[PDB]
């Protein structure tokens, strides 16, 4: 049945983190 | 004439009798068909001796 095609959801975890070691771009010389 | 003339509360209901119920949740499901068609030949003309 489509509900039981839902896959297992937790509401612990969230979806919209960021992230933790951004890329830092060097300054132009 | 300065007076103050009416106001407007920020009140609300305690739902415990779950009179109010807010937006409703169910499952869908959506399928998605791509049948594969075969596309023309190429071929190799030789010799049969």
């Amino acid at each position: 049945t489509a509900d039981e095609m839902i896959t297992k959801v937790s509401d612990t975890k969230d979806l919209n983190v960021s992230t933790k070691k951004p890329h830092q771009i060097a300054d132009v010389p | 004439d300065l007076a103050v003339i009416g106001f407007e509360l920020d009140t609300r209901f305690t739902n415990t009798n779950r009179r109010q119920r807010g937006h409703l949740l169910q499952t869908r499901a959506l399928q998605f068909r791509h049948p594969i068609p075969m596309h023309a030949p190429v071929t190799l003309p030789m010799d049969t001796m």
